[PDB]
């Protein structure tokens, strides 16, 4: 039982997008469905939701500014006139969020309600050395640098590197623009041997990037 | 608030217990309509519980829901490493309120862990744009408190940097930290020393790491 949105992204304020969600593994249109967001930082709300008869209720703060609908295979949440109060991610969930039939929720995908442009980032190197060693083990990373909007996802070496691996929330740098570091610790006597390939994916710019890292020649 | 969720954060050691409270201000539909969730960084909330006391699938019975009307609570026995995450209630109280309690961070105590430092200048391809980014990264410490203070040529940098912590490990239970401070390419070709000093609980003393500007 699976539950797939789509439809999320970057939005002019004052504009209107549209969420969608779809099901693998039951029949959606036996359920209601609710929408649930959850601004960065900050706590679930719940939205509003539709019976199986097309039937939507909403929280009292949401009227007017969401409308959700149906087809037999889908459910859709309309932001209307959204600020960038409305910035948030925002869930599709089966049922009703006290319901036992709320076992089944979208990944989520997040709204950004900006005017700014969509910007893909630059990545750089964090190099291991004398200054990033310690007992036998070295630190190294990549530095994803001003990109826009969130999210962007790292992994390493395709995803055979886990271990030891930490990837950073995103900080607003004071441009605008996002930044994060992604970092992770191997041994010292693998630095020569080794290849350690960060891959950086930012799906907003349809962005992909592959650096290798390395001890600097110095 | 229609429901309310406390407290904002509980601790215990892994095999504690933590003790979750969440009061409606009318009964909730058919006297139990009440579920509880965690949730981790990146993802969905997964449902634990509902019906007040009802398991999800696949939930362990360790996630025990109790209460009836108004009041209710959820207690997480045998805790793992793995229940760090922030848990919230959910009613539904008739007359179509559907509601979140506001949530609560469970952190997973753990022996205090000094952070292992390391600092990397910037790089040559990032200097040819204008803009050189050094950055400190503190790993696998604990608690989460930490400090670093940035100094170049001994001058203490204030306002021009930025730091970001990761969620508590699920594993070991511990926080990474990393800090970044951000010069002109210009700024940067005029200093030598770039230093990164560490305080937190587990240091008897500050720990400094440092390079200097163009040194292998």
């Amino acid at each position: 039982e699976q539950l797939v949105e789509s439809g999320g992204g970057l939005v002019t304020p004052g504009g209107t997008l549209t969420l969608t969600c779809t099901a693998s593994g039951f029949t959606i249109s036996n359920y209601h469905m609710s929408w649930v967001r959850q601004a960065p930082g900050k706590g679930l709300e719940w939205i509003g939701f539709i019976d199986t008869g097309g039937s939507a209720a909403y929280a009292p703060w949401a009227k007017g500014r969401f409308t959700i609908s149906r087809t037999s295979t889908t459910v859709a949440l309309k932001i209307t006139s959204p600020t960038t109060e409305d910035t948030a991610t925002y869930f599709c969930a089966r049922g009703a969020p006290a319901w036992g039939t709320a076992n089944v929720w979208g990944q989520g995908t997040l709204v950004t309600v900006s005017s700014a442009s969509t910007k893909g980032p630059s990545v750089f190197p964090l190099a291991p050395s004398s200054k990033s060693t310690s007992g036998g083990t070295a630190a190294l990373g990549c530095l994803v640098k001003d990109y826009f909007p969130e999210p962007v996802t790292v992994s390493w070496n395709s995803g055979a590197l886990t271990s030891g691996v930490h990837t950073f929330p995103a900080v607003l740098q004071s441009s605008g623009l996002y930044s994060l570091s992604s970092v992770v610790t191997v041994p010292s006597s693998s630095l020569g041997t080794q290849t350690y390939i960060c891959n950086v994916n930012h799906k907003p710019s349809n962005t992909k990037v592959d650096r290798r890292v390395e001890p600097k020649s110095c | 608030l229609d429901m309310t969720q406390t407290p904002a954060s509980v601790s215990a050691a892994v095999g504690g217990t933590v003790t979750i409270s969440c009061q409606s201000s009318r009964s909730v539909w058919n006297n139990n309509f009440l579920s509880w969730y965690q949730q981790k960084p990146g993802q969905p909330p997964k449902l634990l519980i509902s019906d007040a006391s009802k398991l999800a699938s696949g939930v362990p019975s360790r996630f025990k829901g109790s209460g009836s009307g108004t009041q209710f609570t959820l207690t997480i026995s045998d805790l793992e490493s793995d229940d760090a995450a922030t848990y919230y209630c959910a009613g539904d109280l008739s007359d179509w309120i559907h509601t979140f309690g506001g949530g609560t961070e469970v952190v997973v105590k753990r022996t205090v862990g000094a952070p292992s430092v390391f600092i990397f200048p910037p790089s040559d391809e990032q200097l040819k744009s204008g803009t050189a980014s050094v950055v400190c990264l503190l790993n696998n410490f604990y608690p989460r408190e930490a400090k670093v203070q940035w100094k170049v040529d001994n001058a203490l940098q204030s306002g021009n940097s930025q730091e970001s912590v990761t969620e508590q490990d699920s594993k070991d239970s511990t926080y990474s930290l990393s800090s970044t401070l951000t010069l002109s390419k210009a700024d940067y070709e005029k200093h030598k020393v770039y230093a990164c000093e560490v305080t937190h609980q587990g240091l008897s003393s500050p720990v400094t790491k440092s390079f200097n500007r163009g040194e292998c």
